[PDB]
């Protein structure tokens, strides 16, 4: 019931809902859904709750050419979410936030079910402006412009942590939960690439005193933490092993099923 | 600014001092009068003589085609008028109008008339329906009548040039001019009109090397021009472009822009002096008599720059030389295939650079437009300059996110977002460059295939083409290569392996990339990918799509044209002229697809 | 770039008989005059290389008996401005071939007016090259 | 007016426009083209005048300007004055961090530096007020000179 919870509530004033929950964590990065000063400009922020995720869309329908009307947001998904609805910002005039939303409920115990990329197309009936003194009339015609993808992260949902019981938990999480991938690294003997994807993608803490490396270091383990949405946790141990090639054991162990498969992917 | 432009040495003949030229529009025949005394009529197109006539053997000063009339008018300086019905070359009538050297005829087209000026210091009007009556005589001379031109604009009113340096403009109710103005400081050789109806200029010629522009409505010499290299035998209004054609008494061409008024160029066919000129009224082809011969040149593009968003706006810019200021068209309504449609009105733009390419972004979106030799890319809705630079040659990285360039040297640099892509950097002999999915460098009468990340000679095929269109997803691709045409498969996997293995053929490219599926022997007016379907025009004006082993003509077109755009949803094709009336014929893409799939065994 | 906020033609005796307020921002004729009182007076009978009032540039040519002024913003180039300041100053001078006085003005009132319009027209300096000018006009 | 060789009148024409800009002037905008035909200039003052307008025009627009710069880039300047507005200008994009001081700016600067349009040199100098000395050194020569 994060900062992001406040957002769960902020979102709450609307009542067209088709489920929400309480926000779990929010976006690790807001995405401009329309690039740099477009005909219309979008920056988007994504919010995770224990039950649903809302993408609430922040913006300045840019051109004074336009006001966009009959606005709703399409999203179309690859890696699960049940799609309840796409939201229409009834009207959006120039240089101005208005809100449009798109809503999903988050499946949690499936292997592959909350990280997703969704495909966006903006629809509107496009109406011209006179800014001097305008006119607002029923007529005007649609064109649709394709909008940017939304990808959903493994950090919009997670609180990164330190364990309630690492020793035990550490093992335990293995017990019930554990999936694996091995690579043997023969052209590069460096973590670092891996490292760029892992600290940063997961947004969790490297550790159990196994984080630190100077501008070099012989060996490394991140035994790493945070908790996933829907309550249950997602746990990772990365033993990176240097013989002098790297061969490595990445473990994801989880207190949630969907995360073990996910971590191994997500980290990338 | 550059001659990256159409100049064609359209047709040639070396001959004599061909004094006079007169045009047959209605069938592009041309009539020429010589200082030989023989006159000839040609179809230039194949350098073929339509007819020649020995009207006299004295130099024959004046000529007309009377198209309405279907007869051709001729006069030689036996002071007689000889008529042929050009509908053979069967000679209708003869009589003596003007009894002195007959210099010029100007004709009322609307109204059944033949106006003549002659050296007798007389202008006579004769009425053909009255059967060559001398209906009226226009007089107010001071010298031989050297030239008559009808302001055809107001046919009705006309202007006269004499070398006593003066110009009389007349009203019918003035068998004399309305006035005379004191033009030349030499003599007024010639008088000519300003193509537009809107404004009014004449140019008049002298060898004094000074040009004066005049506005009739005010009645001013708008301005007087200098710069010249040699007595201007003639100078003319470009009716296509805003340029000034200058001509000399040595047969010098200098062009000044009738907008820059900067010497754009000098050309030498030192075929000596500008005796005559006559111009295509369609404003594109012109001929002039020179001494050493004559030459005709062809000077046009076939299109404006426009590209269409599949919502349904073909945004073009300009009209023909109008400002770019005019783009738009989402329309609003529907009507029958044969019948015609309405446009919206809301310009944007008012560029300067004069283009000749438009190409959409791969999502319509970003157009890159080149003109004056540099590329302005627009942010379009934005009406923003998306970007600019100078070209030579181009490929969008088809993906819609990079672009390539051929620098006016010839050695490649490519930019993705203003970053050169050097991962790929052959710079071999080329011819042209092709982008798309798969890289073409057309070189050494070959077309050579390249990667997108490093270059690879994927294949080389036999010859060079002219154009490529790629199917949509690239896959089957269509290359236009004169009469003849091919359809191909590109097979990936081989490459992946081969590449892994490395050891290959690339002189030929590698024979383990592409396959030659079938070829149609083809002439293309314009052509289309519907996916991988080649829907095409032929310049034989049937619109056909090659489908199923079949090529079918959906329809045949007036004469052939430009493919407006088929907005699939609508399943219709919008057909496009170049004169801004759009016609649409619906198909229904599915039908094609239906066919495609089933053959593929996707019957269900 | 609209430099002349205003231009004033002034007595020794601290008065202004010509001013064309290229742009006004504190109203009135009046309000200009009060300003004169401070400013001119204070300055009176003595000039500066540079002078300022509050971020605005204060410009102008004098005579023993007469004062010339231009106002602009001190936020910008002395030299040109000067060059201009002179350009006027000279032009007229040259033009006149005489030092303006109180006399000059009465001596011919018209010329001032006429003058006034040609270089600067409310604010910006259209016209110049004083000799040129001088020749350029005479009518 | 736009086209006439005796600049003056043309100059006369321009100023009016401004008020017309007051009034509006947008349609005036449409005219950009004329500007170009005009863009060729050979009278100093005059050279100056054109730009003033222009700037206004493009200044509603970064982009072109960037090209403009290029436009002048091939170019030196007739009725100087032009140099100066351009300076303010030339800086003004750069100012916000219109990236590279380095190759462009500098080009300008050597040139700027070089002139006996001491003011121009100054103009550059004054702006570059940099606490660490962006390139402290050079400035001192300019300065010496000052």
């Amino acid at each position: 019931a994060t900062r992001q919870e406040i957002f769960q509530e902020q979102l709450a004033a609307v009542p067209e809902f088709q489920g929400l929950g309480p926000l779990f964590k929010s976006s690790p990065e807001p995405v401009a859904l329309t690039e740099s000063e477009t005909e219309y400009v979008i920056r988007c922020t994504k919010h995770t709750f224990s039950d649903h995720l809302v993408f609430q869309f922040d913006c300045t329908n840019t051109l004074n050419d336009q006001t966009l009307e009959n606005v709703t947001v399409q999203m179309e998904p690859t890696e699960a979410y049940e799609v309840l609805s796409y939201v229409p910002a009834r009207s959006l005039p120039y240089n101005q936030p208005g809100t449009c939303y798109t809503l999903v409920a988050l499946p949690t115990e499936d292997p592959t079910a909350v990280a997703c990329t969704f495909s966006c197309v903006m629809k509107f009936t496009v109406k011209d402006c006179d800014p001097n003194t305008g006119e607002i009339d029923e007529e005007g015609y649609e064109d649709e412009y394709v909008l940017e993808d939304l990808e959903v992260t493994v950090a919009d949902h997670i609180q990164k942590v330190m364990k309630v019981n690492f020793e035990a938990a550490w093992d335990e999480v293995g017990d019930e939960f554990e999936k694996e991938e091995t690579f043997t690294l023969s052209t590069i003997k460096t973590l670092e690439e891996a490292v760029g994807n892992i600290v940063k993608f997961l947004g969790m803490h490297p550790c159990e005193r196994s984080d630190k490396v100077p501008e070099n270091k012989n060996t490394h383990t991140l035994l790493l933490a945070g908790v996933f949405r829907g309550g249950h946790d997602i746990l990772v141990r990365s033993r990176l092993l240097l013989l002098d090639t790297v061969t490595m054991q990445v473990t994801a162990r989880s207190s949630e099923e969907l995360p073990v498969d996910i971590i191994l992917a997500s980290v990338g | 600014m550059p001659l990256r432009l159409d100049i064609k040495r359209k047709l040639t003949a070396r001959s004599d001092r061909v004094k006079s030229v007169d045009l047959h529009p209605t069938e592009p025949w041309m009539l020429a009068s010589l200082y030989n005394g023989s006159v000839c009529v040609w179809n230039h197109e194949t350098q073929t003589l339509v007819k020649t006539f020995e009207v006299c053997d004295l130099p024959v000063r004046a000529a007309k085609f009377v198209a309405r009339k279907n007869w051709v008018v001729t006069g030689a300086d036996d002071m007689q008028i000889r008529v042929f019905n050009y509908n053979t070359l069967e000679r209708v009538h003869m009589f003596e109008a003007h009894s002195d050297y007959i210099r010029c005829i100007a004709v009322h087209p609307t109204q059944p008339f033949i106006l003549t000026s002659s050296d007798d210091m007389l202008i006579k009007l004769w009425d053909w329906d009255k059967k060559w009556s001398c209906s009226q005589v226009f007089e107010g001379h001071t010298h031989y009548v050297m030239q008559i031109v009808i302001n055809p604009k107001d046919n009705n009113q006309f202007a006269s040039a004499s070398l006593d340096r003066t110009i009389k403009v007349w009203q019918l109710g003035s068998s004399s001019p309305n006035f005379t103005l004191e033009g030349h400081e030499k003599g007024v050789n010639c008088i000519d009109y300003y193509s537009g109806g809107d404004k009014p200029y004449l140019i008049s010629g002298a060898d004094d090397r000074l040009v004066k522009i005049w506005d009739y409505q005010n009645k001013t010499c708008v301005q007087t021009l200098e710069g010249h290299a040699q007595n201007v035998s003639c100078a003319s209004f470009h009716p296509e472009l805003p340029i000034i054609i200058t001509g000399s008494e040595d047969g010098t061409v200098r062009i000044w822009h009738s907008s820059t008024y900067r010497l754009e160029s000098t050309l030498n066919y030192g075929m000596e002096r500008v005796w005559c000129v006559a111009s295509l009224r369609g404003s594109n082809n012109v001929a002039l008599g020179y001494d050493e011969g004559s030459i005709i040149v062809k000077l046009g593009r076939e299109e404006p720059a426009m590209s269409m968003d599949a919502n349904g706006k073909i945004i073009w810019a300009k009209h023909s030389e109008v400002q770019q200021a005019n783009l738009k068209a989402m329309g609003d309504t529907e009507i029958k295939d044969g019948e015609r449609l309405p446009l919206a009105v809301k310009d944007m733009g008012s560029c300067e650079i004069y283009p000749q390419t438009i190409q959409h972004n791969p999502n319509g979106r970003f157009v890159v437009v080149c003109g004056d030799g540099e590329y302005i890319i627009y942010t379009a809705m934005a009406l923003r300059n998306k970007s600019f630079g100078s070209a030579q040659e181009f490929a969008w990285a088809h993906d819609s996110s990079e672009y390539a360039i051929r620098e006016s040297n010839s050695i490649v640099k490519i930019f993705k977002n203003f970053k050169e892509k050097k991962s790929f950097k052959p710079d071999f002999g080329a011819e042209s460059i092709y982008g798309g999915f798969l890289l073409g460098v057309r070189s050494v009468n070959g077309l050579a295939f390249y990667d997108w990340e490093n270059t690879e000679l994927i294949r080389r095929i036999e010859i060079q083409p002219k154009h490529i269109f790629w199917s949509d997803s690239g896959e089957l691709v269509c290359i236009a290569t004169e009469e003849s045409f091919f359809i191909l498969k590109y097979l990936s996997e081989k490459v992946l392996a081969a590449q892994e293995t490395h050891e290959g053929v690339t002189e030929d490219g590698i024979e383990d990339a592409f396959e030659v599926l079938g070829e149609i022997q083809e002439i293309v007016k314009t052509g289309l990918w519907v996916g991988d379907c080649f829907i095409y025009t032929s310049s034989v004006n049937r619109l056909n799509y090659y489908v199923g082993g079949e090529i079918v003509t959906i329809a045949h077109l007036d004469r052939t044209m430009y493919l407006l755009g088929y907005i699939p949803k609508d399943n219709r094709l919008y057909l496009g002229d170049k004169e801004l009336n759009i016609v649409s014929y619906s198909l229904l893409v599915s039908v094609l697809e239906y066919q495609t799939a089933v053959m593929r065994r996707d019957f269900s | 770039l609209y430099t002349v906020k205003a231009i004033l033609i002034l007595d020794n005796d601290g008065d202004r008989l010509f001013a064309k307020y290229y742009d006004d921002t504190y109203p009135s004729v009046k309000e200009q005059k009060a300003f004169e009182k401070n400013i001119f007076n204070k300055t009176h009978r003595t000039d500066s290389e540079i002078a300022l009032l509050e971020g605005l540039t204060v410009v102008y040519k004098s005579s023993i008996d007469l004062y010339f002024y231009v106002i602009g913003s001190s936020y910008e180039n002395e030299l040109m401005l000067m060059a201009v300041l002179n350009c006027l100053f000279d032009s007229l001078s040259q033009m006149l071939r005489k030092n303006v006085e109180k006399r000059a003005l009465l001596e011919n009132m018209e010329g001032l007016f006429l003058a006034v319009d040609e270089i600067v027209d409310g604010g910006v300096i259209l016209e110049s090259d004083p000799q040129q000018v001088v020749h350029r006009v005479a009518l | 007016a736009i086209v006439d060789k005796v600049p003056s009148v043309s100059s006369s024409a321009l100023v009016s426009s401004l008020h017309l800009l007051k009034c509006s002037f947008d349609v005036v905008k449409r005219w950009v083209n004329e500007a170009q035909e005009a863009a060729s200039s050979d009278n100093i003052m005059v050279q100056y005048h054109a730009l003033g307008l222009l700037y206004h025009v493009r200044k509603n627009d970064r982009l072109a300007v960037s090209k403009m710069i290029s436009k002048f880039t091939r170019h030196g300047l007739k009725s100087p004055f032009a140099y100066c507005m351009m300076i303010r200008v030339a800086s003004k994009q750069l100012e916000e961090e219109d990236g590279s001081r380095d190759s462009p700016l500098f080009d300008f600067i050597e040139s700027c530096l070089r002139n006996k349009h001491e003011m121009v040199v100054y103009e550059a100098a004054s702006a570059i007020v940099n606490l660490p000395g962006c390139s402290a050194k050079e400035l001192a020569p300019a300065v010496s000179v000052l």
